RNA sequence: AAUUGAAGAGUUUGAUCAUGGCUCAGAUUGAACGCUGGCGGCAGGCCUAACACAUGCAAGUCGAACGGUAACAGGAAGAAGCUUGCUUCUUUGCUGACGAGUGGCGGACGGGUGAGUAAUGUCUGGGAAACUGCCUGAUGGAGGGGGAUAACUACUGGAAACGGUAGCUAAUACCGCAUAACGUCGCAAGACCAAAGAGGGGGACCUUCGGGCCUCUUGCCAUCGGAUGUGCCCAGAUGGGAUUAGCUAGUAGGUGGGGUAACGGCUCACCUAGGCGACGAUCCCUAGCUGGUCUGAGAGGAUGACCAGCCACACUGGAACUGAGACACGGUCCAGACUCCUACGGGAGGCAGCAGUGGGGAAUAUUGCACAAUGGGCGCAAGCCUGAUGCAGCCAUGCCGCGUGUAUGAAGAAGGCCUUCGGGUUGUAAAGUACUUUCAGCGGGGAGGAAGGGAGUAAAGUUAAUACCUUUGCUCAUUGACGUUACCCGCAGAAGAAGCACCGGCUAACUCCGUGCCAGCAGCCGCGGUAAUACGGAGGGUGCAAGCGUUAAUCGGAAUUACUGGGCGUAAAGCGCACGCAGGCGGUUUGUUAAGUCAGAUGUGAAAUCCCCGGGCUCAACCUGGGAACUGCAUCUGAUACUGGCAAG
C-alpha cells in the first residue's frame, strides 16, 4: 500500500513457502515414525527415529521449529519406541 | 461592511482546469478565499489600518414569490 | 517456611479433587462489623487421601486444570 | 488592572482618610470627608454585620491599591504560611515593593510609587525590578535609580515623606536615595482601626 | 537495549533534562527503569547545574546498558578519572 | 418544550430558530425554559438601555 | 518544617415551637451563550457521530552484504567548435555517488482512539512450568562443497492496475557435507544439531599481478550467564438490577495420547459425575482500570480531559502468514457495507497518525516552521528518515502578572440629577497646570538553549610498520526552527487601551420620572389595579474588572441515606398475629489453639501530583533539588486480654 516498504510482502511470502516445504517433511517423518510405532516394528521404529533425528533438530537450528520442540518430540517417540518394542 | 476582522487563509485562483494554490495575491486579480467565516456577497476587504467601504453593486429586487411547504 | 493455608473440605468425589473451604473474618470496608467471608478453591489431592469435613492444609502451586492450582500438604482431624 | 476612577470616593466611603490624595495640602477636607458618598451620602444607612465585615475589607484594599483576585491570593498564603493568617495578611500587603517605596517615600502618593515601580525606575539589590507587586525581603535594598535621581516628584515625595510618620522596620537615605528593608514589620508596628478578623471572618464563609 | 538518556521535562523554551535509565523503545518522557541524575542547561553560575550518581551509571553500563552521545559529553566533563 | 420570551417585544414566528436558556418561569407552571434574547433568529430587546447584556441588546454607539 | 481543621440564611403560620422539602452564600469547569475586550507569560482546546472523508505529509535506511549501472558528479582504456590547461561532446563503473533489483535491519517503536471489555482487563500482594531482537560477560568454533533466482536480456498481453513466456547472474539470499559439547534426546552406553563474510592500511616473499600474505576494525555460528521485554498462575479489591433463581457436555475431575516458548480441557479417546450459585451464579442494563482530578474539617460524595502506568481497538466480521516479537494503525487473505478510477474488458481505497473539509452540535484550532535541541530507525561514520519532539499560528478557554497614567487643581465651573427654591449631589471628578513613559510604536545593540561533529596536528595506544584504526590534548574553519528571541539602550507624546452585573428582603448599594394586575420582573418569598427604592428610562450608588453576567454541571452547606452522624404514639415510618430454616448475636470457669485482634521487623506501595524547605525564570503563574507523604498490601517473628475454633465443666 503505497509504503515500499511493501517488499516485505514479496518477501515474507518467498518466506512462507520455504517454511511451508521444509516445515512439510519434517512433520511427514515424525509420522513415519509413530506409524512404525502402530504397525508394532520394534525394528522400523528405531530406524525411522535415527532417520528423523537429524531432521528434526536441525530445523530446530535453523529456526523453524525451535528447540524445545525439537526435544519433545523425539523425547516422548522415544519414550515410546521403547515402551514395547 | 460587518465590522469584524477575517484571518486569510488558503487562497485558489481557478485556473483554466485546476485549483492552483496560492499564498499571495495582488492588485487587480480576483481570486477565492477559503475559509473566510461570515463574508457575505458585497462586503468589501480592506487594510484594517485603512479601512474603506466600497460601492456594492445593487441586489435586483425579487419580482415573484410564492409558498412552500416541506411535503 | 511455606506459604501455606488451613482450611476444611467440603465435597469429596471428585479422584484426586477435593474442593476446600477457607474461611475468615474482616472488617467491613464502611461499617465495621467483622463479617465472615468464604473462599472457596479446587485442590489437587493425590490418591484420593481426604474425605468431606476434613480440615486440610494447603500450599498455592503450577497450574493441574481449569480451576486447580493448590495442593495438600497435610491433613488434620477428620471424622463427622 | 487599576482601579483609576475618582479616589477620595473610595475615601468618603470607608469615612476615614486613606491617603490616596496624600500629595500635600489638606490631608482631607476639600472633599467633605463621609457627609457624601454618593446623593444619598448624607445618611446613616445602619448597615449589617455583613456590612461592616466587608467595608473593613474593602479598605484594606483600597489603603494598597489591590483588587480582588490578588486580594484573595493573599488571603491564601497569609492562612498557608505558619502564623497568625490575621496579621501576616497584613505582611504581604506591607512587603508590596509598590508599598515599600512608598513608606521609603520616594513617592506621595501609593498610586506615584506604582508609576516608579512600572517606569523601571527602582532597582532592589542592584537589579531593576518592574513589577509594582514583588515582594521585598529583609535586607534587600531597593534604590531609586541614577537614570532619573532626585527629578521633581522624588524630591518633594522625600519631602512630605519625612514629614509623615516615619517608619521603622526600615532604614531610607535621601543623598544617595536608597533604603534598606531590615525586616518585616510587627503586627504591633503597624496599625490603626483596621482589624483583620473581620478580613479573615469574611473569606472564611 | 537499556540506555541512559535525556527525558526533556522543563517547560517552554527552558528545559530542564532527567537523565534516566530505559528501554530504548519506550517515549523520552515516558515509561523509565530508575532515574539516575539531571542536567539544568540554564541554571545560572550559581551553586548547582549537574549531577549523576555516577556509581548508578557505571552500574548499568556495568550491565551493558548504552549512553547518548550527551550524557556521553555529561560525564567526561564531570570527569572521574583524576 | 414550551419556552418563555422575556423582554418587551420581539419578532419571534413560525419558524424562528431560537436558543433555549433553562430558567423556569414561576408564574406558567410547565415553562421551564427561557429562549434567550440575542441569539439566532431571535432580536434583543428594542431601545433597552440597562441590563443589556440579558436581552441581547449591543451598546449604543460611544 | 511537611493531610493542625468543622459558620449559616430565606421560605408553611394571625403568631409559635417542631418536622420537612424547596431555595441561597462557596469552591470548581476541556465549558457555552449575551454584552464587552489592551498586552504578556505558562497551560489548555471535538466532551456530540468508534459519522463519512478531497489533498499533502506521519517509515525508512545501509554501496563497509551482492550483482550493478538509470541519472548526477569527477576523472578519461582521450575527443572539437579551437575559448591550449580555462570549456562541452563520445566513450570507460575507473572513483565519488546512486534510480530500479536481490539482501540486511526497522515497519510489533513512535502516535491516535475508548468502540469492546463489570473482570478474557485494571489495582494490590504473591507464584512457576516460559521465551526474549538489538546491548552486554565468558568459552570455543569459524572448514570444505553444491543448486538456484530477482535484477538483466529477448519475444509478448493491459487504458490502467499489473504483468506473461524463454534464457542468463551475484552475495552475509538458499541447501547439503564436514566439525559436535559445558548443547539436545537418553539411566547410561551411545546417537544427533550450526556458521559469512566485509572493510582501512601495509614492509618483505610474491602471484594467474584479481590479490595471495600481514595487520587492525567489524560482522557470522554455538553454549552458559547478565540486562531489558513478554507470556502464564493464585488471593483480595475493582458498577447497578431478584419486577433476573437457578446455571453447567469439554461441562467438573481423572487416566493416557497430542499440542505450546511454557503450566493447563489447550485438544482428543475412555473412565468417574461432577463443577457453579442466595458470600448473588445465571441473565439483563451501564462502563476502559490506575496514579490521580474536583469537593469536603474528616469520613465521604462526584470524577478518570490534559501528564504518567496498564489494557483494548485500527472501515465491519473473520483468518492466518512473515518474524525474537503481531494474529500487525498507514502488511497479507476471505467476506460485508461504502466510495473512487476505467478505453467497460477491469482496477483501487479505509485520518480513532498531523493539518484539513462536510456532517452532527450550545461548543473545541493552522491544509504552518524545523530536525537546531532531546529522543527513535537504519549506518563504521558522514549522514538520511522522524506531523515523536522542538517551535510558531488560532481562541480571554483557564491561571498569573502588567497597563489603560502620577501629582496638582474650588467658594466646589458648565451640564445632568434631587430640592422643603436656601441648597444638595455628580465632584478633585472634568477642564486647567506641573510630572513620569511601563506595555503597545519606531531605531539601535545582543545573551541562552550548542553539547557535538569536521579538518588538521603532537600521545610506549596499536602493529612488521614511522600505515590504517582508536583515544586524549591542542589548533583551525563551522552547526538554531523559533528569530525582528529574551533582555538592555535611545526616540516622541497622556499619548493607542473600560467594560459587566446589581441597588425590596435573603444581600453591599435610593431617588425622580413613565407606567396603572397593563407593559413587565422573578434563584426563593414576592412586585404591578395612579404618588412602584421590585416593572421601564434617568440621576446616583454598590460589586467585579479585561472581563462581567446568564445557563449547564460536580461537591458543599444537606446530620436531607445519619460508619463517622438520623428516625418510626400523634409529623413520613412497627409487618394484623405467631411459629420457624439460613443469618446475626450469645451466660459462667479452666485448659488448649492463635483465625480475628495487638506488637516488631523486612520487602513493596513507579515517576508525576498534594504538603514541607530550598533553588531558578525581573515577580507571579510556571519550572526545579531534597524531604515528608502514599494512612495500603504482603511476609516473617512475637503477644494471648477480648472474639472465634476445639476440650472439659
Ligand atoms: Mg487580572
Ligand atoms: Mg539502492
Ligand atoms: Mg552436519
Ligand atoms: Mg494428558
Ligand atoms: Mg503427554
Ligand atoms: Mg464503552
Ligand atoms: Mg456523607
Ligand atoms: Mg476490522
Ligand atoms: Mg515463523
Ligand atoms: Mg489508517
Ligand atoms: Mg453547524
Ligand atoms: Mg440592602
Ligand atoms: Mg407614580
Ligand atoms: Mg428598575
Ligand atoms: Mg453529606
Ligand atoms: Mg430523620
Ligand atoms: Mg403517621
Ligand atoms: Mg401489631
Ligand atoms: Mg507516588
Ligand atoms: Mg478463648
Amino acid at each position: 500500500n503505497i509504503k515500499s516498504a511493501k517488499k516485505r510482502a514479496i518477501q515474507s511470502e518467498k518466506a512462507r513457502k520455504h517454511n511451508a516445504s521444509r516445515r512439510s517433511m519434517m512433520r511427514t517423518f515424525i509420522k513415519k515414525v509413530y506409524a512404525a510405532i502402530e504397525a508394532g516394528d520394534k525394528a522400523a521404529a528405531q530406524k525411522a527415529f535415527n532417520e528423523m533425528q537429524p531432521i528434526v533438530d536441525r530445523q530446530a537450528a535453523k529456526g523453524l521449529i525451535h528447540k524445545n520442540k525439537a526435544a519433545r518430540h523425539k523425547a516422548n517417540l522415544t519414550a515410546q519406541i521403547n515402551k514395547l518394542a | 461592511v460587518k465590522a469584524a476582522r477575517e484571518r486569510f487563509g488558503r487562497i485558489v485562483q481557478m485556473h483554466a482546469n485546476k485549483r492552483e494554490e496560492i499564498k499571495e495575491v495582488r492588485a487587480g486579480d480576483i481570486a477565492a478565499a477559503i475559509g473566510l467565516k461570515d463574508v457575505t456577497t458585497g462586503d468589501t476587504l480592506c487594510d484594517p489600518d485603512a479601512p474603506i467601504i466600497l460601492e456594492r453593486m445593487e441586489f435586483p429586487e425579487p419580482v415573484i414569490s410564492i409558498a412552500v411547504e416541506p411535503k | 517456611k511455606i506459604r501455606t493455608l488451613q482450611g476444611r473440605v467440603v465435597s469429596d468425589k471428585m479422584e484426586k479433587s477435593i474442593v476446600v473451604a477457607i474461611e475468615r473474618f474482616v472488617k467491613h470496608p464502611i461499617y465495621g462489623k467483622f463479617i465472615k467471608r468464604t473462599t472457596k478453591l479446587h485442590v489437587h489431592d493425590e490418591n484420593n487421601e481426604c474425605g468431606i469435613g476434613d480440615v486440610v492444609e494447603i500450599r498455592e502451586c503450577r497450574p493441574l486444570s481449569k480451576t486447580k492450582s493448590w495442593t495438600l500438604v497435610r491433613v488434620v482431624e477428620k471424622a463427622v | 488592572a487599576r482601579y483609576l476612577g475618582p479616589k477620595l470616593k473610595l475615601s468618603r466611603r470607608e469615612g476615614t482618610d486613606l491617603f490616596l490624595k496624600s500629595g500635600v495640602r489638606a490631608i482631607d477636607t476639600k472633599c467633605k470627608i463621609e457627609q457624601a458618598p454618593g446623593q444619598h451620602g448624607a445618611r446613616k444607612p445602619r448597615l449589617s454585620d455583613y456590612g461592616v465585615q466587608l467595608r473593613e475589607k474593602q479598605k484594606v484594599r483600597r489603603i494598597y491599591g489591590v483588587l480582588e483576585r490578588q486580594f484573595r491570593n493573599y488571603y491564601k498564603e497569609a492562612a498557608r504560611l505558619k502564623g497568625n493568617t490575621g496579621e501576616n495578611l497584613l505582611a504581604l500587603l506591607e512587603g508590596r515593593l509598590d508599598n515599600v517605596v512608598y513608606r521609603m517615600g520616594f513617592g506621595a502618593t501609593r498610586a506615584e510609587a506604582r508609576q516608579l515601580v512600572s517606569h523601571k525606575a527602582i532597582m532592589v539589590n542592584g537589579r531593576v525590578v518592574n513589577i509594582a507587586s514583588y515582594q521585598v525581603s529583609p535586607n534587600d535594598v531597593v534604590s531609586i535609580r541614577e537614570k532619573a535621581k532626585k527629578q521633581s516628584r522624588v524630591k518633594a515625595a522625600l519631602e512630605l515623606a519625612e514629614q509623615r510618620e516615619k517608619p521603622t522596620w526600615l532604614e531610607v537615605d535621601a543623598g544617595k536615595m536608597e533604603g534598606t528593608f531590615k525586616r518585616k514589620p510587627e503586627r504591633s508596628d503597624l496599625s490603626a482601626d483596621i482589624n483583620e478578623h473581620l478580613i479573615v471572618e469574611l473569606y472564611s464563609k | 537495549m537499556v540506555t541512559i538518556r535525556l527525558a526533556r521535562h522543563g517547560a517552554k523554551k527552558r528545559p530542564f533534562y532527567q537523565v534516566v535509565v530505559a528501554d530504548s523503545r519506550n517515549a523520552r518522557n515516558g515509561r523509565f527503569i530508575e532515574r539516575v541524575g539531571f542536567f539544568n542547561p540554564i541554571a545560572s553560575e550559581k551553586e548547582e547545574g549537574t549531577r549523576l550518581d555516577l556509581d548508578r551509571i557505571a552500574h548499568w553500563v556495568g550491565q551493558g546498558a548504552t549512553i547518548s552521545d550527551r550524557v556521553a559529553a555529561l560525564i567526561k566533563e564531570v570527569n572521574k578519572a583524576a | 418544550v414550551t419556552s418563555y420570551i422575556g423582554g418587551e417585544g420581539h419578532n419571534l414566528q413560525e419558524h424562528s430558530v431560537i436558543l433555549i436558556r433553562g430558567g423556569r418561569v414561576k408564574d406558567l407552571p410547565g415553562v421551564r425554559y427561557h429562549t434567550v434574547r440575542g441569539a439566532l433568529d431571535c432580536s434583543g430587546v428594542k431601545d433597552r438601555k440597562q441590563a443589556r447584556s440579558k436581552y441581547g441588546v449591543k451598546r449604543p454607539k460611544a
